[PDB]
């Protein structure tokens, strides 16, 4: 119940890439270590003898993500994808804080999209208003049959 | 500042200054500063945030010292002696907490 | 008028009398706005920040800004100032 | 109507032309095939430092 250390990927675990749907091991790779804890990854996360008797005794240690920190990649002049100084810290306060979360969560495959929402307090936002079951079709690219969503078989 | 209850709120208010002229900040009355600063909606002369009423007859008020001299000073020097009703000045640490 | 001492979008009449942002461009007040949602902003026209933020007049009567901003921080006389503060929960001493 | 047919950062015109980096194999000269390096690790052998 209390916390044991916060740790920010230096530069050993750094994910270069991440396609949406894909892990950075890509399937059929291991998993990857988190041990160094200082800038220049020169240090181990040591901990004291109390707290390796309760690992020790049955205690389980969990492990939960805190923040992310990523670029995105844009067009300059040239048609080269610059990615620098782009971080998406810049627009997740923006985006949480202006649109509506959707979960889906099929058999081992999750969706967390994001669809904005118009508020009526103030006549100077003009987004068009969603309803829920059209929002949904529209931010997961559903199929209407005949008034039934299919996404894909289900 | 106000004082919810599991929740805080600490905004900012600009004043104006009357001993030397060339600042044109408009002048704010204590009350509507609060009802501007809060989002504050009104009745008929009474302000609601959501459902729990702000006013000097319904929650507890405390200045600082000088922000309470200050206040004294600007009371028996008016008419209507409703602090709701005093020139907002540099420098004044209002504290409302409304009731449980 | 058309006098711009603060060099905004928001004329020095306006700036002193009561403007409302429609349209993303600045009109007179008269109250017939009153009973549709719109507010009625009073800034100082000498300055162009009347509260001391970055952002400026015209951008907070817009809403040009960060669109996580309040809206009670939507007028030009309240400001933008976050007040972020530090909650202690517990210790651990490693006593070595 | 794109610019870079494949995706790889020169263009149709400069992979086509091959007025690009002269070192990439003739095979990524049609703009549809794309210059895409694979490269690998192959390990030899550890050697165990015992302290
Ligand atoms: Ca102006
Ligand atoms: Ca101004």
């Amino acid at each position: 119940g209390d916390t044991l250390s916060t740790i920010k990927a230096q530069e050993n675990q750094i994910g270069n890439n991440l396609s949406p749907g894909d892990t950075y091991p890509k399937k059929g790779l291991s998993p990857l270590a988190l041990n160094t804890m200082d800038q220049f990854s020169s240090r181990l996360i040591p901990i004291n003898y109390d707290q390796l008797k309760k690992l020790d005794a049955g205690k389980q240690i969990k492990l939960e993500t805190t923040q992310v920190s990523g670029n995105f990649g844009t067009k300059n002049s040239s048609g080269q994808i610059v990615t620098e100084g782009n971080s998406w810290s810049d627009y997740i306060s923006q985006i949480d804080s202006i649109s509506a979360s959707i979960i889906l969560d099929t058999e081992n495959e999750s969706y967390e999209r994001r669809v904005t929402a118009k508020n009526l307090q103030d006549p100077e936002d003009k987004t068009p208003e969603l309803t829920i079951g059209e929002a949904i079709e529209k931010a997961f690219g559903a199929t209407k049959k005949d008034g039934l969503l299919y996404f894909n078989d289900i | 500042i106000l004082d919810t209850e599991n929740e805080s709120y600490e905004r900012r208010v600009t004043a104006k200054n009357l001993q030397d002229p060339e600042d044109k900040t408009p002048e704010l009355t204590i009350g509507e500063a609060i009802e501007k600063a809060f989002g504050a909606t009104k009745k008929d002369g009474l302000l609601y945030f959501n459902d729990i009423p702000i006013d000097e007859s319904c929650v507890e008020l405390i200045f600082d010292d000088n922000t309470a001299n200050k206040i004294k000073d600007s009371l028996k020097t008016l008419s209507d002696k409703k602090i709701y009703n005093v020139k907002l000045e540099r420098g004044m640490n209002i504290l409302i907490k409304t009731p449980t | 008028e058309d006098l711009d001492t603060d060099n905004d979008n928001i004329p020095d009449s306006y700036e002193r009398n009561g403007y409302t942002i429609k349209d993303l461009i600045a009109v007179k007040w008269e109250d017939s706005f009153a009973e549709q949602g719109y507010k009625k902003y009073v800034s100082n026209y000498l300055e162009s920040n009347t509260a001391g933020d970055p952002y400026t007049d015209y951008e907070k009567a817009s809403g040009s800004f960060d669109k996580a901003i309040k809206t009670e921080a939507r007028d030009p006389l309240v400001a933008a100032y976050p007040i972020v503060g530090v909650g202690m929960e517990k210790l651990i001493i490693s006593t070595n």
